[PDB]
């Protein structure tokens, strides 16, 4: 079923006029990063050459890049990863845009290439050779190895091991090609050579890999009287430069002209491309006249040894102004095709299409007929999908950011169980990788949340205990994000989101300590510290502190004052949590999930060592007894909660004897503060299907750092990097650098969890 | 002024510090919020003001010739008086930023010919206008142009 998300529109920016308009192209990262452009002609030329980057949660704070160019950008593509860019244009002027310092609004490009007097007709990157297969037939496989296994395409030109080289190639508009490859070192090797003896006009072309590091290219002069030649790239770096051998493939002529009825119809070629990148045995070839367009698919199946053959065509077409390809990698098996055909599952079979009128249509990839129909009530210049293709953005000849949310359901009747199963497969598609999956959280219903979180609870299981070492954080954040959309759990997502910060701060400070002389060898002091904590459930702690290998824990006596605030904070959120007993509560899930409380038991036993060793670093709380060492009697309360929680799956409500003792807490201790992470600054709690919000730019319809516990003023000054995934202020320049922890900052030096 | 130098010396010692807003917070916050109480629950407007109190005996309007919508402006004057006879209409010249500058007036010697009365009018213009002070308004020049007609009519009559 089709949904329209929003349109985010600048004020006094649209209605480009008094200029020859240009078709536009769009690009998208591996992450949720749309890179787009628009032709304006408003007293400057760089508005046409302008780069706009929109993070997927806040469509207003757009990253702006004034890409200066002598000729307007024609093709825009990203890297396979989210690290490199290309803005293709005539006569070279191509750069390499790398990410700047893990912000959200910062780029740079100090390197690139240029060719003089020769526009470029085709371009592509190099290959990596890493690819897996998606099996929707294996929904009940209950293992990530079965549903996700590598197909192992051959990596391109693996030198010095199995690592394929990095670079890109391009075919110019004349009889000339260029290659530029980045070394393992900082240098780059660029070569340029005539593709054959025939140097000529090339209207259209495409570039696609083959198995073995070779590349097959296409040609299109546009004179409508020439054969469509095909050439092969032979990579060979002969000791100083990549000498490339060229040869002619068995070519093809064109149909719809030998029938002799009408041959000068559709007089110029307008589209020539391969079906998908990295493969050159299936060619889209479309000729558009001033009225309509005609499209043909050619297949390189062996009977000449390399002969192209027609596949399919639809009923009627208008003038196509925009086209794209599906991005989800179905295992290309016919059993997968049938199990994706009987159930409503089409995430990777739809080639995007557009016309000169207000209509949005898909076309099926294998069979060129019009699969979907929608009516817009403009000619679309480009579209830009996602890997799951659950959402996309479109560029017409206006400044409107039409964002459409698709789905494989289509409105053919899917039951509730098939609604679970269609989303669970694409959830496992993103949970196996370190990717971004914002577009698949869109179509979730509030009733769908309770059904899907219960499935995701068992999705953490059924893996062989090693994947689950580090993806626990990702699944906690996953059901943090998905529970936000349900009104019953929007008051409960604070439990998940604060627990992400708790597990972020937990493991990183358990690595700073080290035994100067090793005790209990062939294992860390941390596991012995765990077992002495789980074997002693004592009310007090002065009996405990004798046999805790007190001579092993020795610090450098310098960073204890610096790390005060964190150890100020971790015992204070406990101090709040002791007073939440006599109350769906935003702190209710911690009463039954004692793993956080188990970590709280584990952390404080080494903190008390420094508290009795150097008491200047102790966290000063707000009890109404300043001479009372109340930490022993709080060990009493946490052990009283633990005997109600250390049972394996207890589901035990703590007794009222603990409740009245926790009512003695306000006699001394009062709640300092909290920090609920899930501030819904994203569009998760702002939009609705059939209820779009026409957004604008920059309208935006007690300030303490979420990561570090340093209190700021009412309107602080220090800058931050935009953690777009949850809106926590990942502040940029830490106050202490010469004496700083080198992992607690570096774990989220890039992004948040 | 007297015994306040600890407070003055603390802020200069704690300046250029990134923990400044948190060091002051840590040393100060519980003291005031505990005992004293909890927290709470075309043409410029210069000529538009100029022509507002101009005399109705002048009917000055813009020149039909020359450039428009630019810094320099020219205003041709109309005099409808039954007391005074007919004279050439006269035309001024005022550049951009009319306050704090001294404008000018056009010159045409042959228009005031064929009568020595008009020559006396021109000589009276050269007499009165050459002693006008700097940076004066258009009312002074308009009124000195107006009074010289009577000053020449009394000599003519
Ligand atoms: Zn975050």
């Amino acid at each position: 079923m089709m949904d329209l998300a929003y349109v985010c529109e600048w004020e006094k920016w649209s209605k480009s006029t008094h200029c020859p308009s240009v078709p536009l192209a769009c690009a998208w990262s591996c992450r949720n990063l749309i890179a787009f452009t628009m032709d304006l002609r408003s007293d400057d030329q760089d508005l046409t050459r302008m780069i706009h980057i929109l993070d997927t949660e806040h469509p207003w704070d757009l990253h702006s890049i004034p890409s200066e160019h002598h000729e307007a950008i024609t093709c825009l593509e990203w890297d396979q990863s989210g690290s490199r860019l290309l803005s293709a244009d005539a006569d070279g002027q191509i750069k390499c845009w790398s990410m700047a310092d893990h912000l959200a609004n910062s780029w740079e490009s100090s390197v690139g290439s240029l060719v003089e007097g020769d526009p470029i007709v085709a371009l592509s990157w190099l290959h990596n050779g890493v690819k897996l297969a998606l099996h929707v037939e294996k929904s009940g496989a209950s293992s990530f190895g079965e549903k996700f296994s590598r197909v192992k395409f051959s990596p391109s030109l693996t030198l010095f091991g199995g690592k394929p080289m990095e670079g890109w190639i391009a075919v110019t508009v004349s009889g000339l090609v260029t290659v530029s490859l980045l070394k393992p070192s900082g240098q780059v090797l660029t070569s340029t050579e005539s593709l054959c003896r025939l140097r000529g006009r090339v209207a259209l072309a495409d570039i696609a890999f083959t198995g073995g590091g070779n590349i097959v290219v296409a040609t299109a002069d546009g004179s409508s009287a020439s054969p469509v030649q095909f050439y092969k790239v032979c990579v060979s770096v002969v000791s100083e430069k990549c000498r490339i051998d060229t040869e002619i493939l068995p070519s093809l002529f064109m149909r719809c002209t030998t029938d002799l009825n009408r041959k000068d119809k559709f007089p110029a070629i307008t589209h020539l491309k391969f079906l998908a990148r990295d493969m050159s045995e299936q060619v889209l070839l479309c000729a558009s006249s001033q009225t309509s367009s005609i499209v043909e698919c050619w297949s390189l199946r062996k009977e000449t040894i390399l002969k192209w053959r027609i596949l399919s065509a639809t009923n009627d077409l208008d003038r196509v102004s925009a086209v794209a390809l599906p991005k989800l990698p179905i295992s290309l098996t016919n059993t997968d095709l049938k199990v994706a055909s009987d159930t409503q599952f089409y995430p990777g079979l739809g080639l995007a299409l557009a016309f000169h009128d207000g209509s949005v249509h898909i076309v099926h990839r294998l069979s060129l007929q019009t699969m979907a129909v929608f009516y817009s009530s403009v000619h679309l210049k480009a579209m830009q999908l996602s890997w799951t293709s659950l959402a996309l953005v479109g560029i017409d000849s206006h400044g409107k950011l039409s964002v459409l949310r698709l789905s494989p359901s289509m409105g053919h009747p899917l039951e509730v169980g098939l609604a679970l199963r269609h989303l669970l497969f694409l959830l496992e598609y993103c949970m196996v990788t370190g990717y971004d999956w914002w577009d698949i959280l869109l179509h979730v219903q509030p009733s769908m949340v309770q059904s899907l979180v219960e499935k995701l609870h068992e999705e953490y299981t059924r893996q062989t205990a090693a994947l689950q070492q580090v993806l626990s954080t990702r699944i906690l954040a996953m059901k943090a994000s998905l529970c936000k959309l349900s009104p019953c759990t929007v008051t409960r997502v604070c439990d998940y989101h604060t627990k992400l910060f708790l597990i972020a701060i937990s493991s990183t400070l358990k690595s700073l300590l080290r035994p100067h002389f090793l005790n209990t060898p062939d294992k860390s002091p941390g596991d012995r510290l765990t077992e002495i904590c789980t074997k002693i459930t004592d009310v007090d702690i002065d009996k405990v502190m004798i046999n805790l290998k007190t001579e092993e824990f020795v610090l450098d006596m310098n960073t204890l004052q610096a790390l005060q605030q964190l150890l100020q904070w971790v015992g204070d959120f406990v101090l709040y949590l002791l007073a939440s007993l006599p109350n769906l509560r935003p702190g209710h899930s911690f009463l039954r999930d004692g793993t956080s409380l188990g970590m709280l038991r584990e952390l404080m036993v080494v903190i008390r060592i420094w508290g009795l060793l150097k008491p200047s670093c102790l966290p000063v709380y707000t009890a109404t007894s300043d001479t009372q060492d109340s930490m022993s009697l709080l060990f009493r309360l946490l052990t009283k909660l633990w005997i109600c929680c250390r049972d394996e799956g207890p589901a035990s409500e703590p007794d009222e004897a603990l409740v009245d003792e926790c009512c003695l807490l306000p006699s001394q201790l009062l709640i300092p503060s909290l920090d609920w992470l899930p501030a819904s600054d994203g569009l998760v709690s702002r939009l609705q299907p059939k209820q779009p919000l026409r957004l604008q730019f920059g309208r935006a319809p007690p300030k303490i750092d979420h990561l570090r516990r340093l209190h700021l003023g009412a309107c602080p000054t220090e800058e931050c990097k935009a953690c777009t995934r949850c809106g926590c202020v990942t502040m940029l320049k830490s106050p202490n650098r010469t004496t700083a922890v080198k992992q607690w900052e570096q774990r989220w030096i890039k992004n948040c969890l | 002024q007297y015994l306040c130098q600890p407070l003055l010396d603390a802020v200069l010692a704690n300046i250029r510090s990134p923990v400044f807003n948190h060091s002051l917070y840590r040393t100060f916050v519980p003291a005031m919020t505990a005992i004293h109480g909890p927290p709470i629950t075309s043409i410029p407007s210069v000529l538009q003001g100029e022509v507002a109190r101009l005399d109705p005996k002048f009917l000055v309007n813009l020149d039909p010739s020359h450039c428009s919508n630019n810094g320099t402006v020219h205003l041709i004057c109309k005099l409808d008086d039954k007391d005074l006879p007919s004279v050439p209409p006269l035309e001024l010249s005022v550049p951009a930023d009319y306050p704090a500058q001294s404008p000018l007036w056009i010159d045409r010697q042959w228009q005031y010919d064929a009568n020595p009365f008009l020559q006396s009018v021109h000589r009276c213009m050269t007499s009165r206008l050459l002693q006008l002070p700097d940076k004066h308004s258009v009312t002074a020049l308009l009124n000195t142009w107006a009074q010289s007609v009577h000053q020449a009519c009394l000599s003519a009559a």
